[PDB]
This record gives C-alpha cells, structure tokens and sequence, in this order.
C-alpha cells in the first residue's frame, strides 16, 4: 500500500480506460461499458458494489484519488502458470497432456481472435520441444512462465 | 515487466443476507440436533422440517459466498487492466 | 437419517464461452512470451496490448469457472432438497 | 447409480415438491418458483441449463425417469461441520473462537427465523458446555456433528 512517482502517472493513464467522457469521475454506467468490452457482464447492482467499495465519500463515483489509493491495496500479482496450463487442457481431447501440433494449428487458427498460419508456425516451433508432432502443454508453459 | 502475472486474490445487501442466512443455519442446526440427539422419541415431520430450512440456509450463505467471489474477481479484472499502463 | 450432511460437490453457451476464451489465453499468452523473450527488442505498445487481451481471456474463463460452479450448487440445493424425502 | 426401492418411492413425494401444478412435468417456471422459495434466485438461463442437464429427450422439461436417474448419480453426501463453523464464525465480532451466551441469544431472538426465548434456552444449556456464559463454537459444533 505504498506507490512510486511513476506509477502514479502510468495510473492516470489507466483512469482514461475507464472515465470513458473524461469528465473527472467514473460512473456505474463507464464500469459496465468497460467489463463488456472486456466480455463480462456484470448485473447493475454488481457494477454499484464495484463503484460503492472504493467510494470513499459516497457520493456515488470514483474520482482518481479514490481509484488511486484503491490500487495501492492491490499490488500484489501471482504466477499464472497454473491457469494458463487449465486454458490448454480444454483443447486436450483425450486428456493425455498431448495436444498435436496439428490440432494446435487447428485451434489457433478457428478459435478466438486467432493466429495466422505464419504466426502458429512460430508458437509450435517453440511448443513442439522434441520435435516429434506433438506439444506437452504443461512443459510449454513451464518454459513461457519461467 | 508484468509479463504473465495478474493480481493475486483472495455491501450492505449481502450483509443483511449473510446474517440472517447464517442466523438461520445456526437455528436450523440446534433444531435437527435437538430433535434427533435430545428426543425419546424422534419426530421424522420435524426434522424433515428443519433439513428444509437447514439446506436453504446452507445453501444462501453458499450463494453470498460465491457471489462475493465473483465481485472481487470483476474488481481485478478492473486492476489487471489499469496494471497494464504500468508496462 | 442423513441429520446434518448434504450432497457433496465435485451447456453449449457455456460451452462457446470456454473454447473461445481459452483459445485465446493460448493466443495472448504466446504473443506476450514472443515479445517479450524472442525479440531484440521489446515494442512495449505491443506488449499492453496483449497483457490487456490475455486478462481479458484469463478473466472470462474464471467467469465460466465460477457460473459452473453456481449451476452446480443450484442443482445440489435441488438434490438436497429431494432427500429432505428420504427422512 | 443404485437406488433402493423405499428410496424410489420417497423420491415419487420429491418429484412433488417440484412439479407444483402436478402435470407430471417440472418446467422451468416450477423450478423458479421452488428455487425463490429457497431464497435463491436462479436467472431463466441457469433454470433452462439445470432443466437441460438433465432432459434426456431433450422434449424440454423433466419427467420423473429423468428426475429420478439424475438422483442415483448424486446420492453421495459430505459432512456439513465446517460450513456450520462458519456460519457460527459470522457472529463471532471479535475473531477469537468465542460468542457469548449473552449474544447468541441476542442473535438467534432477533436475526433469520429466530427461536424462542425458551428454544434459547435450551440450545445455550448444550452449547455452554463449560458453564463459563461463553460458547466455544467449535466445540459446539463437533459436538451436533458426532
Ligand atoms: N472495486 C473496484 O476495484 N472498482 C473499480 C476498479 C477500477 C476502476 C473503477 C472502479
Ligand atoms: N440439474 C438438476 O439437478 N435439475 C433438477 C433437479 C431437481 C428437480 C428438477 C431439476
Ligand atoms: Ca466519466
Ligand atoms: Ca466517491
Ligand atoms: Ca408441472
Ligand atoms: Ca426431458
């Protein structure tokens, strides 16, 4: 719960995420535009309890020394080894710890935002290791997280 | 950087369904206790009665709990954002 | 009688929700690592970027993570409430 | 996955409590309306998704083969001591494992369904095993769970 000089700055910036007009104060309504944008879809009493927990004065907004101090509790990060493992076992069809390059090609490249075929030729020249056609995704995203 | 971390985890509406919730396990608890530990004679309508009220109880304070756990994630997910300007 | 103890715990738009949102934790976590460890030299910009759509993606499957995890202790509070009859 | 005969019997009287109208089919209204008596409040999404896991047919609603299969698949039940702790712990203001007599009675006379003053009475002669005014709820509670 103590911040620097930059970082201060870098969070002024990050308060024009989400002041979306600019006017000084985030309300419920920038909050919901913003988690949509983000693919959630919070329920209006949701977005209120987020505005409300860092509300110092109650007036219904945050302002920036609001959402200031606020981050100053929340600093701490953790390794996301662990989810970034679960993401790939979705596409684990037989449940083995093997997805083949091919079928890796075959997500990343149908699913999501996607990758190009030029793009997915680099991650599976990295994810392949023994160059044997398929990826141990649990030992792709030990090398990727270390 | 960041690179791959994001913010480790872990109301007055959810207040008042908490105590009352948890008021009602505690009540709905010593009601089954007492009619199936405390009796000569155990009365299977009351303690089916109260196994109603005990699993409703358990399950709202399950509910509040699940719902505080996904408003602290939507406030991270607010964090992590604002983290990425510190890159 | 069962007394105190309850069912122990543990879609297709649900389904869409998890395959997209995982393929792209996939994604962004390989455009992050790319440009942070596989180039000369590191484009910050580029890196924002895909921090912000890595935890979006991270962030949407722990939603589904969580609505599963609601659907099941709402089937559950169903499955309680049905052996309320085996007493 | 094996029921008994009493049990298939005693589960005819809890397709009852769902199917309201009695039709011989649990809708997704019937299942809002009993959810909300439970004091939960599903959206018509997780109430077509709890229909739909288990619609065999997929003609919508559940019927009591439906009803009662899913039941052999989810008779395994757990003991219930910590999540009673913990709804003890909520009363316990100052964290230190302790509720006075003084304020459980305070409590369970004002908060939830609430108990008689006599019904107190008896629940805080079992509880103050120790005759000190002070409940150990722990202690208490291992003991209901015996
Ligand atoms: N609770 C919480 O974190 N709210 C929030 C976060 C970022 C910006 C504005 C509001
Ligand atoms: N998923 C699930 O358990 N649904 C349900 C439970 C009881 C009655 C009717 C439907
Ligand atoms: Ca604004
Ligand atoms: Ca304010
Ligand atoms: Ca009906
Ligand atoms: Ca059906």
């Amino acid at each position: 719960d103590q911040l620097t000089e930059e970082q201060i700055a870098e969070f002024k910036e990050a308060f024009s995420l989400f002041d979306k007009d600019g006017d000084g104060t985030i309300t419920t309504k920038e909050l919901g535009t913003v988690m949509r944008s983000l693919g959630q879809n919070p329920t209006e009493a949701e977005l209120q309890d987020m505005i409300n927990e860092v509300d110092a004065d109650g007036n219904g907004t945050i302002d920036f020394p609001e959402f200031l101090t606020m981050m100053a509790r929340k600093m701490k990060d953790t390794d996301s080894e662990e989810e970034i493992r679960e993401a790939f076992r979705v596409f684990d069809k037989d449940g083995n710890g093997y997805i083949s390059a091919a079928e890796l090609r075959h997500v990343m490249t149908n699913l999501g935002e996607k990758l190009t075929d030029e793009e997915v030729d680099e991650m599976i020249r990295e994810a392949d290791i023994d160059g044997d056609g398929q990826v141990n995704y649990e030992e792709f995203v030990q090398m990727m997280t270390a | 950087g960041r690179k791959l971390e994001l913010t480790k985890a872990e109301d007055t509406q959810l207040t008042k369904r908490v105590k009352n919730a948890a008021a009602n396990v505690l009540r709905e608890t010593w009601l089954i206790y007492k009619n199936t530990k405390l009796v000569k004679k155990i009365d299977h309508a009351k303690v089916r009665k109260h196994q109603r009220k005990f699993l409703q109880a358990i399950h709202q304070l399950r509910s509040v709990k699940m719902e505080q756990r996904k408003l602290n994630d939507q406030a991270n997910t607010l964090v992590d954002l604002a983290k990425t300007q510190l890159e």
